Formats: structure tokens, C-alpha cells, sequence
């Protein structure tokens, strides 16, 4: 068996933005009557952990990024339109 | 046809100041986000503030929280970027940027930036 080092598991779960798959409407809450498709999008978004319970990993920097969705009227059509996110190019650990 | 019209850049000292202001024609502000990102001598581009202008709800960079202050005046259909307590790092190009609130419908132009304004700070 193929156990990982601890210095591996160490810095890979080090505080650090990761690519994350991030709900749409959790971002964009304001027309219920409508769906997404993609219901969600993938952002690089800061994870991982601090190893202190008094710092959060918190993003430092960060940039826009646009994509284009289906926006859907459940028995109607679905539509082509464009959306833009935050994405997270910097991370770092701070008080809580 | 959407203008972003940029002006208020320039060359200071550092603890000193700019107002950058973006006036927008084609669209409501009020549609929009609308703010600044900024690329600096080999960085990639930075999110600086930006103001939904319906609410008034605000974002800043980390590095600008305190000194930075953005804000909009529908009536003019116009941003303001206030920078005070400047420092050598702030050096950038500067670009005012939108894009519409939430879902744009087709297949136009849903975000979109300006030519620029210089912010140098030496000294």
C-alpha cells in the first residue's frame, strides 16, 4: 500500500485557491422563476486549510471571469446569455 | 454603442491622491456592476473595487481596503474612484470596467472595459 507523505498531505492542503464548482444561483439570487444551466460554474476559489482555529484562508486578490449560460423558463425555451464571477488568484490566512 | 469616457490619472507622491471617474453612455449604470481592475508591471489584472449602483453594495481589493472608495452618481451615469494614501505598489494601469447584474441575455457585449488611466506613484 501507497501511503502519502506527510509533507505532501501537508502543503497540498495548505490554504491555496483550487478550482471549485460553485452553485450560480447561490451567487445571483434574484429572478427564482428562472434555472441555470450549468446550475453551477467552475471558479478558482481559495480552499484548504490554516491549521489554526483562529485564521481562515480568505481571498487576497482577486479577478472577473465570464461565461456564457442557458438561462431557463422550466416549459419554455432556454436561452443563451452571459454571466461574470469572481475568481480568486490569491489566498492567504487571517484572523477569523 | 456603449463609451466608457476615463479621466483623473497621473503621477504622485506617495500619502498623496487621484480621483478616477468613468462616465458611461449606451447603458444604465444601474444594470451594472461597475468599477476597476487593475494590471500592474508583470501582474495579472486585479480586481479594485467595483459598486452595484442600484444598492450601493460595494467590493475592494484586500490591499486598497481603507484608502480606496468608490462610488456612483446615476444621475450622471458616472463612477468615481477616490484613492487616497497612495503607495509605491498602487502603480498600475487602471481600467474602468461593467458588466450587466446577474444573466445578459444573447450574444452581445455583457462586460466590457476602457482604454485606461495612468497611476504612477513615486518618489
Amino acid at each position: 500500500h501507497e501511503v502519502v507523505k506527510f509533507m505532501d498531505v501537508y502543503q497540498r492542503s495548505y490554504c491555496h485557491p483550487i478550482e471549485t464548482l460553485v452553485d450560480i444561483f447561490q451567487e445571483y439570487p434574484d429572478e427564482i422563476e428562472y434555472i441555470f444551466k450549468p446550475s453551477c460554474v467552475p471558479l478558482m476559489r481559495c480552499g484548504g486549510c490554516c491549521n489554526d482555529e483562529g485564521l481562515e484562508c480568505v481571498p487576497t486578490e482577486e479577478s472577473n471571469i465570464t461565461m456564457q449560460i442557458m438561462r431557463i423558463k422550466p416549459h419554455q425555451g432556454q436561452h443563451i446569455g452571459e454571466m461574470s464571477f469572481l475568481q480568486h488568484n490569491k489566498c492567504e490566512c487571517r484572523p477569523k | 454603442e456603449v463609451q466608457l469616457v476615463e479621466s483623473g490619472g497621473g503621477l504622485v507622491q506617495p500619502g498623496g491622491s487621484l480621483r478616477l471617474s468613468c462616465a458611461a453612455s449606451g447603458f444604465n449604470i444601474k444594470d451594472t456592476y461597475i468599477g476597476w481592475v487593475r494590471r500592474a508591471p508583470g501582474k495579472g489584472e486585479e480586481l479594485v473595487a467595483r459598486i452595484y449602483p442600484t444598492n450601493g453594495y460595494t467590493r475592494y481589493a484586500d490591499s486598497v481596503k481603507g484608502r480606496f472608495t468608490i462610488s456612483a452618481d446615476t444621475s450622471k451615469n458616472t463612477a468615481y474612484l477616490q484613492m487616497n494614501s497612495l503607495r509605491a505598489e498602487d502603480t498600475a494601469v487602471y481600467y474602468c470596467y461593467y458588466h450587466y447584474y446577474g444573466w445578459h441575455p444573447g450574444y452581445g457585449l455583457s462586460y466590457s472595459s476602457g482604454q485606461g488611466t495612468l497611476v504612477t506613484v513615486s518618489s
